[PDB]
């Protein structure tokens, strides 16, 4: 805000969203991932109980 | 859709300041251009009037 | 196509591919997420049968 005006400083602002939105798509599937790891291991707990 | 001409004249000191976005002397204080306008500006020397 | 002539156009046609592009891997990704989930349930449901 203080380091550009709205126009230019725009790019700068796309790499912004760019950047973090796939660092969340990396973050909720590994997050997913582990959750099916978890999901094979919960219904074995399930089974042997 | 709905044609606006707005016309004037003015130094060539400041022809090049006129650009929606910036700041100055006139930019600023007589006229204010929009960012997300669309549109064309057109500058013409006049000596002989 | 009728909005900017193909070289300046080609920046903002670049940001169209890149958004869907990554779409497309999100939907995917969700896609056989939930085709593992469905996975162990027919194998669950083979073993029951």
């Amino acid at each position: 805000l203080s380091r550009l005006d709205p126009p230019e400083a725009e790019v700068q602002i796309d790499r912004l969203i760019t950047g973090r939105l796939q660092s969340l798509q990396t973050y909720v599937t590994q997050q997913l991932i582990r959750a099916a790891e978890i999901r094979a291991s919960a219904n074995l707990a399930a089974t042997k109980m | 859709t709905n044609v606006y001409a707005d016309s004037f004249v003015i130094r060539g000191d400041e022809v090049r300041q006129i650009a929606p976005g910036q700041t100055g002397k006139i930019a600023d204080y007589n006229y204010k251009l929009p960012d997300d306008f669309t549109g064309c500006v057109i500058a013409w020397n006049s000596n002989n009037l």
